[PDB]
């Protein structure tokens, strides 16, 4: 929200970014590594901004409130203005903390539920991915490369599909003028060799979701703030098309 | 806190508010106790004006012979709201609804005390009217 | 896995699955929540057709002699939307609804003292219906949800035949169930056969 | 009944009207990386290396240049506008005498 | 013509079903948000509501009701809610000239003490038997599918539904009216007297 | 509705035949592995199993069985396994209101000592004559071929098979019931007494 | 109210088949007892068999004669041992989640069974002692 | 065994709890007394081990507060597990999701035995109490 | 019944005969700015 | 400000050769024109080429 970005400069396949907060400035790294776990011992690459791996200090746990609390300034060296912070344990456990209303600078502490004192928690903010889709008109390529869309008829749309591969926790929102429906693809299908209790739920497939209405007024966006990855290969749609005036 | 609540019936009040977090809607039942238990149907007599109020159409009262509108929530053990099916994404909304529904059934199980014989001052068991039978 | 398991399912939920099987898409797990459109549309077309299959009067539906009762204070009897039909017991029904209250058209009175007796078609749910009809409420909803959304002509043309077979079976259900008699059980020619 | 499929989602935001956009293009793409092999993914996550001091430490508008001279001599140099603060890529300040 | 400036939850489920007819998602309120399709659907529902009542049906035709002239004016308002004024016996004599009942035969718009007329009056969609409430929708589900989304294959199925709905509606009064050939009419009831 | 949470080898050969109907390879177990097609096939088999039993057949209709009310409750559970309760003679009076048998005529859900009803109850696919076991499959082999793999030419052959199967099934009870016109019924058996 | 997992069906003579409506999760979780002067729980194959998925056929037929006025078939789902319990690497199967969720619902419906045990209201406004003796009970004042 | 009274004479801090609980906040401790008093946790009772609570001071029969009655009140609204989109599922997660409901049910079925309840013989035992307000 | 759509209005005045003009071109365009993203707009205003 | 996006369908009736359409605005507000369509009956008797 408030991160002023100083000039990043890629070195190899790694991009070194400098940010402002505006409490403290930082140097961070983005590396496009397909298959790596960005930090050591992390269960899966967790697409969380500002990942840090923190071994909890001993003094934090208090028996009376049964919580272990870690100060944000201690973990990163800086206080942060806004955002949701996910603390991922070595096991899959994820605890997400929404910003205190004032900010994370008013009250820094992250009150983890159990007694964790020697655990290593990978803590970071959540990256928000948003991809609106262009309206689903009938786009027909001409003999030449340029594509022209038929807007001279009513296309009433009935279904749509998103083909994905190895992705998770994404939400596709279809909004007509007054409707706002949300459809969530949450992972591997039940019974797949992929869905297992302790492993990440990452699945490949086609999710067919219903988009209903005039194409011109329907909007679909895919939004994911989760720690897991995302892939979108293709997108289809079907629907009744009826242009009365048989053109050309 | 609390699934089963009863109101008082006077002839002109028709709006009564529902405290519990009902899942569905078929789950709230509204029975006019009065002298004789009488169950109200979903739209002919009572109608859910807001998520949180059940507004009677007839505005019953003691003049009809009925007092003490009893509107209790009975979660359905058989009509499950989530049925997992092979080949369907395990959405988290499903697991949470399953857990919520079973915990609602148990929460109403905790209210049978309001239901039973009852203990008066002292240990005296009590039966207010309610002749014991069988 | 144990053979010894009798476990049940939502007859309402399994009906919405059968609708979404028909148009051609995977089973939807839970009907809850107004987000999924397909569930809301498939559930509404189920409900919007449930009130038609029932409205056509069948012998079980038509309660006879049900006495509606007036409010003591205002003497007016409410006509709900769950009363699919309200008709007089004998002939020339005199009841109509004016402003949501039963009105006697002949006497022009919305005020009834002491009650009226009528044949009400009450609206009841998919799970109180005979299986014969529970099939047909779905497979009629399986046509209009195929009509209004998945307009491929070849599978509506297949499904039409099914809705018709279902009507035939549903009809057969009450001609047995009502057990109606020409010459021994009616109003007129039962009286003529007295010796 | 007609259907169409956008084979890939490679194009990014396009502000052209919807009746003129090519099939791949879309209205908004934030925090996404459109690779050729898998069409859209979330950007790779930032990994924290170090904090480089307070907000004004580097200044309102620094000029920052990366000196990639060698594998071991990769340094960043920021010009505060009041001075030079050089940082190793691990975030370690390297003293600049003047 | 009475116009639509009020809302009803039982009526709202009808406009949802007319928007189902194209293939459109349900509205949630008929507020006035720019949903051209919903507006048009409300128009076709009302515009067809005034046919189904116009075709006379037994509960619709109030019989023998008296319209009263305003005392000082001496004329009766013949409003647009009165779908068919008619008359009770034969050769109906009342016609609308201006907005007031006029005796076609006696050339007078002035009445003292009223008239016994058989009037079919507009009733709300909600005030309608469920058999017709389906058919007012599924007839509006045709013309709304013909005027804006003119696909022929989703219409040709719908026309076969409108007719079934009409059959069910017609069946509804032939029970409800209870009409008797030889024991209940005006002519051949009188012939069977012994 | 009873739901499918158990397995049977004789039932497994039916789902293989419903997957043959598209052109799909046979499954080996109905474990729950993500085979959408097999799951859908199990759904259509069960969903059509509850028609073929619903149409009454002679062995299906238990005749004159007594349903006992629970003594303290005083009501009888009318479960979803009871496809058609009916009654033994005429004008069946029992209807399902809530989940319990209700006497439509006497407005009572309370019974003491039971009822003689003619009930068609659900029986497993396996507990079915072989003539019907074919036809439950080859009717499911149509709707599963219409809902997921909608090819018209492999359906139009199948519809001609469903009908043959029905003929063979109907032939099965007209032997099995052994129904007699003039020597076995209720009316014209009594007329032939000398 | 009403109690949907305890059903007691009267016993007369040779009716040896009674039906189990409640959805029971396993054949060992239904307990058939021949209530009368002395409750007698019956064993799974020596006495009662399960003719169908939903019918129990007693082997001997017990009537009012041997004592044994009524038979109660009720559900006892074991709260202790979970029928299916997940483990770390398990493939999640729609059967496992379903059996798990179905068991908890069953345990809470056993709270209506608890209403059956204590003295609680029946369909009428009558506290019901459901065919059992009120032991102890003090005196009159 | 959601309820069991631990009548102890002196300032005895240790009172073992046999009802396995899901969290500290579920076990509520009151001293049976002329007046029942809900002892708060941090200030009054502390969990020495999960199994054993340990009270500060412990009151007494000499004090008005008498015996100590600890019990399980497992909350029915504050769900311990919130399944979210992965977020790897954890076996510990599903099992606890079901254990909370089993606990609520099991401790709710003891809110009946405190009344008439049923002996092993099958008979509803009033604990020598007098039934008032009955009709014939 | 035939219909055609001029996708964009990018071309300006053309004095060629109407039977020879391309679809985009038009007869008069005064005080207008034919941008690619939004086809025709009013010129930006003069500011004194 | 009343600024809106949409399609305004207006009736142009007659032989194409003799119909002229012009858009004129002297108002203070902005203007955008993306595309323009038309429909109409076409009937060439002499089936050409």
């Amino acid at each position: 929200e408030n991160v002023q970005v100083l000039a990043c400069q890629s070195i190899s396949s790694d991009m070194y970014v400098i940010l402002r907060n505006e409490f403290n400035t930082f140097l961070a790294r983005i590396s496009f590594t397909k298959n790596a776990i960005d930090l050591q011992g992390e269960p899966y690459r967790a697409f969380m901004d500002m990942k840090i791996r923190y071994t909890i200090p001993s003094g934090t746990y208090n028996d009376d409130t049964f919580t272990t609390s870690i100060h944000i300034p201690t973990i990163y060296g800086a206080n942060f203005g806004r955002g949701k912070i996910t603390v991922l344990e070595p096991d899959g456990k994820i605890t997400v903390f929404e910003q205190p209303t004032a900010g994370w600078n008013s009250d820094p502490w992250l009150r983890l539920s159990g007694n964790l004192e020697g655990r290593m928690v990978y803590i970071g903010f959540n990256i928000n991915f948003v991809y609106e889709f262009s309206k689903f008109l009938i786009k027909q390529t001409a003999d030449d490369g340029s594509t022209s869309t038929e807007d001279i008829g009513r296309l009433q749309l009935r279904r749509a599909w998103v083909n994905y591969e190895n992705s998770g926790t994404f939400d596709i929102y279809v909004e007509n003028q007054s409707s706002n429906w949300k459809y969530t693809m949450a992972g591997a299908r039940l019974g797949s060799n992929t869905l297992r209790a302790g492993r990440l739920n990452l699945g490949t497939g086609q999710y067919r979701f219903p988009v209903v209405g005039n194409a011109k007024f329907n909007t679909v966006y895919i939004l994911s703030d989760e720690t897991t990855p995302l892939n979108i290969i293709g997108c289809g749609w079907e629907g009744n098309y009826l242009r009365r005036s048989s053109g050309i | 806190i609390k699934t089963v609540l009863t109101y008082q019936l006077d002839g002109s009040n028709r709006d009564f508010n529902i405290p519990f977090e009902y899942l569905a809607r078929k789950f709230v039942v509204v029975t006019l106790i009065g002298v004789d238990r009488k169950v109200l149907t979903i739209n002919t007599d009572y109608r859910f004006a807001t998520r949180t109020t059940i507004s009677l159409t007839k505005a019953w009262g003691p003049a009809d012979g009925y007092t003490t509108i009893e509107l209790r929530r009975v979660t359905s053990t058989t009509d499950r709201l989530v049925d997992f099916t092979d080949g369907s994404i395990l959405r988290a909304y499903d697991l949470n609804v399953a857990q919520i529904q079973t915990m609602h059934v148990a929460e109403e199980a905790r209210d049978l005390t309001t239901d039973t014989i009852g203990v008066n001052n002292d240990g005296h068991l009590d039966a207010r009217g309610r002749r014991i039978v069988n | 896995r144990s053979y010894d398991m009798n476990v049940e399912t939502a007859a309402e939920l399994s009906a919405v699955n059968d609708i979404l099987a028909s148009i051609g898409e995977p089973p939807v797990s839970t009907l809850e929540g107004d987000a999924n459109a397909d569930a809301a549309n498939a559930r509404r077309i189920l409900n919007k057709i449930n009130r038609q299959i029932q409205s056509r009067g069948w012998t079980f539906n038509i309660e006879e002699g049900i006495t509606l009762l007036p409010d003591v204070y205002s003497n007016l009897i409410v006509y709900s939307d769950d009363y699919l039909s309200l008709m007089s017991t004998s002939g020339q029904s005199i009841y109509v609804n004016r402003g949501g209250y039963v009105y006697d058209r002949t006497s022009q009175s919305d005020r009834f003292d002491s009650g009226i007796t009528v044949n009400i078609i009450r609206l009841r749910d998919y799970d109180e219906m005979p299986e014969c009809f529970r099939y047909w409420i779905v497979t009629k909803a399986s046509r209009q949800f195929n009509n209004r959304f998945f307009g491929a002509p070849e599978v509506e043309g297949v499904l039409q035949e099914e809705e018709d077979e279902a009507r035939r079976l549903c009809m057969e259900y009450e001609m047995d169930y009502g057990g109606y008699n020409m010459l021994d059980g009616d109003a007129f020619t039962s009286g003529l056969l007295t010796r | 009944l007609i259907s169409q499929s956008i084979k890939n989602l490679k194009g990014g935001i396009s502000q052209q009207p919807d009746i003129l956009r090519y099939p791949d293009q879309g209205s908004r793409q934030v925090n996404g990386w459109s690779s050729e092999t898998e069409g859209l993914q979330k950007r790779p996550p930032l990994v924290f290396l170090n904090t480089l001091g307070d907000n004004g430490a580097l200044g309102q508008a620094p000029y920052i240049h990366l000196i990639n001279r060698d594998e071991h001599e990769q340094y960043y140099a920021v010009f505060t506008g009041s001075g030079i603060r050089v940082f190793d890529l691990s975030g370690n300040e390297k003293q600049v005498r003047y």
